[PDB]
C-alpha cells in the first residue's frame, strides 16, 4: 500500500527500494511569442531515481529532443519516465533489482506498473509523504550535468556523500529531506547558509560541504529556522 | 410457441420468466409457464419467499429439448430437469392447460426488449461460460463467482467469462506500452474480437449474458464483466461502424429495462462517465447517453 508516517522505517530495512520522482523530467520556460502569444520553449530534465537505503541516485538526464515532434508532452512525460525507470531496473543484475519502487507523484503508477508488467514481484507504490524532490534541481552539481547534457545521459551519484560512515541511513534521509525542503521554500537562503563559510568546501565527489559533526547540527538548525519563518510568511501566522 | 411444466410449487416463491415474474403462493396449484416465443434463450428464475437472498435460474433454449421445474426437498429450491421421453411430456403438457394451471408468457406482440436483451446470446456459448455438459440448460446464481473473481475458489461452479484486464501482457504489445494502454484497439479488434471471440457477435453475446445475469441474480462478477467490455470499446480509438452503432442499441435496452431502483450497485459511475463524456466513442453512443440522462442524471 501508500507509504506514510506510520511505515517510515521501512524504507531503511534491507528489502532494496527505490524512489521515482517526475517533477524534473519535463521543463520549459514560458514566453511571449512575437505576434504576441505564448509558448513554450523545453529544457533539459531529470528523473530523479534514489534508493534512499544507500544513497545511490541514478539520475537520467532527459534531453529535450526527446520531446521533438511529440504532443501532450506532460502526459508523455510520465510514459518516458516509467520506460526508463523500467530499463534501468533491467539494466541491473537480479540481485539489485528493487522488490518495491516508491513513486512520488500518484499519476506515475498506471504508467510504470503498465511498463513493469515483465517483473511482477516488483511492487508500485505511492505515498502520502510530501517530499521535497523537485528541489533536486537546486543542487548546484546535479543542475549543471543536467543543463549541460548534449545527449540523453545516466549519471550516477551518492545523495549522502559519505554521511553514512558516520550516521544511519534513516538520519541520511532525514537530513537530505531537510536540506531539500529549505532549498524549496527559500533557495536563496538555503544555499546562503550551506556556503556563508569559504573554508568549508564540497569535494570533488561529493554534492555538499565536508561539514564537520557539530558544524551539520548547526547547519540543520539554521534549515529549520529558515523552513518555519518561511511558514509563517506564507500564512501569517 | 413452448411449454415448460412445474411438478408443483410447495414454497411461497417469486418466479421470473425473462422479464416477467409472478407471485406464487406455498401450495398454490401452478404448473408451468405455456406461449414461450421459440426463437429465443429464456431464463426461468426464482427467489423465495422466506429468502430473499440467493436468487437463481436456469438458461434455456426450447429447441434443445423438453424441460420443466421439479422442487427439491432436499436441496431446498426449484430445480430445472430434462424429459427425455416426447409422448410421456406432451401427455403432462397438455393435460395441465386442459386444467388451466399454467400462466401464458404475457408477451405483448408491439414488444421487442426480449429479442433486443438477447439478439446476440446463443445457449451453445452460454453452456461454455457455465461448464455442466450433462445437462442442456444452465444454472446461474446471485454467488457465483467468475474465473477472474477466483484468480485473485470452486472452479465447477465458476462463471468463465473471458478475462479482460487493460495492465496485463495481453492487454499491451511491448514497445507500444504507452500507446496500447490509451488507444485499446489492438486488445479489443487483434486480441479480442479476431483472436478470441472470433467475430463482433460472440463478443455481443457475452456482453449481454453478463448484463442479463447482473439483473436478474445481482451477479457482481457478472456486472463487473459487462461494464469491462462496455469498457474496452469505448476506450478503442479504431471500431468498426457496425460495433458502435449495435452497441448503442445493445445499451439502450439494458439501461431502459433496469429497474430503477438498483442503479446504485449495478451502474459503475467511472465506466459509465468515461464512456459517454471522455472516451474515443463519446460521440458514438446518442440513445443510450440521452437515455442515461433522462433517466439516472445522479449518476452522472
Amino acid at each position: 500500500g501508500a507509504m506514510n508516517s506510520s511505515n517510515y522505517a521501512e524504507l531503511f530495512n534491507n528489502d532494496i527500494k527505490l524512489f521515482v520522482d517526475d517533477t524534473n523530467v519535463y521543463r520549459v520556460t514560458v514566453h511571449k511569442t512575437f505576434e504576441g502569444n505564448v509558448a513554450t520553449k523545453a529544457i533539459n530534465g531529470c528523473i530523479f531515481t534514489l534508493n534512499p537505503k544507500t544513497g545511490h541516485l541514478f539520475l537520467k538526464i532527459i534531453h529535450t529532443s526527446v520531446w521533438a515532434g511529440q504532443k501532450r508532452l506532460s502526459q508523455l512525460a510520465k510514459w518516458k519516465t516509467a520506460e526508463e525507470v523500467s530499463a534501468l531496473v533491467r539494466s541491473l543484475p537480479k540481485e539489485e533489482q528493487p522488490k518495491q519502487i516508491i513513486v512520488t507523484r500518484k499519476a506515475m503508477l498506471d504508467p510504470l506498473e503498465v511498463h513493469m508488467l515483465d517483473f511482477p514481484n516488483i511492487a508500485i507504490r505511492p505515498t502520502e509523504l510530501r517530499l521535497p524532490f523537485s528541489a533536486a534541481m537546486s543542487i548546484d552539481k546535479l543542475s549543471d550535468v543536467v543543463m549541460k547534457a548534449t545527449e540523453p545521459q545516466m549519471v550516477l551519484f551518492n545523495i549522502y556523500d559519505d554521511w553514512l560512515d558516520r550516521i544511519s541511513s534513516y538520519t541520511a534521509f532525514s537530513r537530505l529531506t531537510l536540506l531539500l525542503r529549505a532549498l524549496k521554500t527559500n533557495e536563496e537562503s538555503a544555499k546562503m547558509i550551506l556556503l556563508s563559510d569559504p573554508t568549508i568546501t564540497i569535494k570533488s565527489y561529493h554534492l555538499w560541504p565536508s561539514f564537520t559533526d557539530e558544524q551539520w547540527i548547526t547547519i540543520e538548525s539554521q534549515m529549520r529556522d529558515l523552513i518555519l519563518t518561511e511558514y509563517g510568511r506564507k500564512y501569517n501566522v | 410457441m413452448n411449454t415448460v411444466p412445474f411438478t408443483s410449487a410447495p414454497i411461497e416463491v417469486t418466479i421470473g420468466i425473462d422479464q416477467y415474474s409472478f407471485n406464487v403462493k406455498e401450495n398454490q396449484p401452478f404448473h408451468g409457464i405455456k406461449d414461450i416465443p421459440i426463437g429465443h434463450v429464456h431464463v426461468i428464475h426464482f427467489q423465495h419467499a422466506d429468502n430473499s437472498s440467493m436468487r437463481y435460474g436456469y438458461w434455456f433454449d426450447c429447441r434443445m429439448g423438453n424441460f420443466y421445474i421439479q422442487y427439491d426437498p432436499k436441496d431446498g429450491l426449484y430445480k430445472m430437469m430434462e424429459e427425455r421421453d416426447g409422448a410421456k411430456f406432451e401427455n403432462i403438457v397438455h393435460n395441465f392447460k386442459e386444467r388451466q394451471m399454467m400462466v401464458s408468457y404475457p408477451k405483448i406482440d408491439e414488444d421487442d426488449t426480449w429479442y433486443n436483451l438477447t439478439e446476440f446470446v446463443q445457449m451453445d456459448k452460454i453452456r461454455k461460460i457455465v461448464r455442466k455438459d450433462e445437462n442442456q440448460f444452465s444454472y446461474v446464481d446471485s454467488s457465483m463467482t467468475t474465473v477472474q473473481e477466483n484468480e485473485l475458489s470452486d472452479p465447477a461452479h465458476s462463471l468463465n467469462y473471458t478475462v479482460i484486464n487493460f495492465k496485463s501482457r495481453e492487454a499491451i504489445r511491448p514497445g507500444h506500452e504507452m500507446e496500447d494502454f490509451l488507444d485499446k484497439s489492438y486488445y479489443l479488434n487483434t486480441v479480442m474480437l479476431q483472436g478470441i471471440f472470433k467475430n463482433s457477435s460472440n463478443y455481443f453475446g457475452e456482453l449481454q449474458f453478463a448484463f442479463l445475469n447482473a439483473m436478474f441474480f445481482g451477479n457482481y462478477g457478472s456486472s463487473l464483466q459487462w461494464h469491462a467490455m462496455i469498457e474496452l470499446i469505448c476506450s478503442s480509438a479504431t471500431v468498426p461502424k457496425h460495433m458502435l452503432d449495435k452497441l448503442d442499441e445493445i445499451l439502450y435496452y439494458q439501461i431502459k429495462t433496469l429497474p430503477e431502483q438498483y442503479s446504485d450497485i449495478l451502474l459503475n459511475e467511472r465506466v459509465w462517465n468515461i464512456c459517454l463524456y471522455s472516451s474515443f466513442q463519446k460521440n458514438s453512443l446518442h440513445n443510450t447517453e440521452k437515455i442515461m440522462e433522462n433517466k439516472y442524471p445522479e449518476l452522472l
